[PDB]
């Protein structure tokens, strides 16, 4: 239940807020599955309730997320895939500042 | 522009092997250009749809079966038991191929090839095409091997993660009941205290 | 026993591309036999430990690095920034290649070749080796494709199993929590009812 109060949105869709564009990622799908297994909340639609964002090696969408978060009242955080892996390995929530 | 290179042994010269190159645009039915070479001389001929249709009509069978036999013979697609004999008269440049069957033979086909003034050009083209296809196949094999290695690594990692999670599931299953028991025991202790106070 | 065949462009006749094949037993250190083919005529030569050592001695460079350059040049290992120019004096059958870097030439080797009476056998061997390499590469490609398909199917099955496991875990947690919270609410209502009697 470590990720109970930390909702995570993953860049598994080429176009945001569009279910018809599901990607065939390899690491991303497994990481999302594990994160939801550990109690995290994963939403296919990016709404105002999103608090954390996970992006893989694809750095092309970083600018899009940085532009979107400006309009959002609460700005989310973009974290690398290493944060969740380290959290599972150490069995506690690592600080995101080292993976932002 | 599909192409196929095969090695054949003419009955006239069984001590050496000749190379037959067959090139067709879309399918063997439409037509194909064949070239027979031996490293010193080359003979190039062409066969069109009309010639194939006439040969099939003369042999009195469906076009599909004749095309299949031609594919099995010229393109080296022979089955486990299929013997094809290729004869080539160099003086007349007449190249025919037949199917051997026990003690009988069928004149499957015949063409009239013509010599090319520069066999070196065609030999070089054939060798260059062979090298190019070899390189392309090697690159494709390397890419496939890399993909397979990556898939194996990812599968192993996911298997380990699943192995951990399956046991974590039962761990949580056991922990939840104990937590509920503790909280309910505390609440029942409060209930007992209140009941005793009321009794007093 | 292995060999490598590459395309070599002569400065004298850049239009026609020759084919240079180099074959060795275990490594270039022991030696290698080279053959230059054009399509109508061929030339053959050999190099051994003594010849390569002599060729390295006259130049102030390490033998290992020298054989490295020889491998980079003759086996088509030149990179984008590496350019090599070859010359083959037919009259004297004298072969030599140099490296063109920063607009200055530098000799790398000087081989002596001997013409072959029959050039129709070397070409036949080259074509047969190319066909065998194509066949083995195709077989390897088919095997790799089958392995890739199997690995993809296994990965998909594992992902489906993981999804099923996580769904089952979430359902179990939700059911247990709903049951526990209902029991806790019942206990809380009992507590409130008992406390309501204190004021009375």
């Amino acid at each position: 239940s470590m990720f109970r109060r930390h909702t995570v949105y993953l860049d598994s869709y080429a176009v945001i807020n569009d279910l018809s564009t599901k990607n065939e990622g390899t690491r991303l799908a497994i990481k999302a599955l594990e994160l939801r297994f550990h109690g995290a909340k994963v939403v296919s639609c990016l709404a105002e309730g999103v608090s954390h964002v996970i992006i893989g090696e694809d750095h092309s969408r970083v600018a899009d997320f940085k532009a979107f978060r400006r309009t959002f009242k609460r700005k989310f955080k973009i974290l690398k895939e290493s944060w969740v892996t380290d959290s599972i390995d150490k069995c506690e929530l690592q600080e995101e500042n080292q993976y932002l | 522009m599909e192409r196929k290179i095969s090695r054949i042994h003419l009955v006239s010269e069984p001590s050496i092997t000749h190379f037959l190159q067959v090139s067709w645009e879309k399918t063997l039915e439409s037509g194909f250009v064949i070239t027979l070479t031996d490293g010193h001389s080359a003979w190039t001929g062409t066969v069109s749809e009309s010639e194939i249709s006439q040969e099939a009509d003369d042999m009195a069978m469906e076009k599909g079966k004749y095309v299949g036999e031609l594919r099995k013979a010229l393109l080296s697609g022979a089955g486990p038991a299929d013997v094809y004999t290729f004869n080539f008269s160099k003086e007349s440049c007449y190249f025919f191929f037949e199917k051997n069957l026990k003690d009988v033979s069928f004149r499957l086909g015949s063409f009239n090839l013509e010599k090319v003034e520069n066999p070196a050009e065609v030999i070089r083209e054939l060798i260059c095409y062979c090298l190019d296809t070899i390189a392309e196949n090697q690159a494709k094999n390397e890419h496939l091997q890399k993909e397979n290695e990556r898939l194996l690594r990812d599968w192993n990692d996911v298997q380990g993660r699943f192995e951990k999670c399956v046991s974590a599931k039962e761990a949580l299953e056991t922990d939840l009941y104990k937590r509920f028991i503790l909280v309910l025991n505390e609440k029942k202790t409060k209930i007992r205290s209140l009941h005793n106070k009321l009794l007093n």
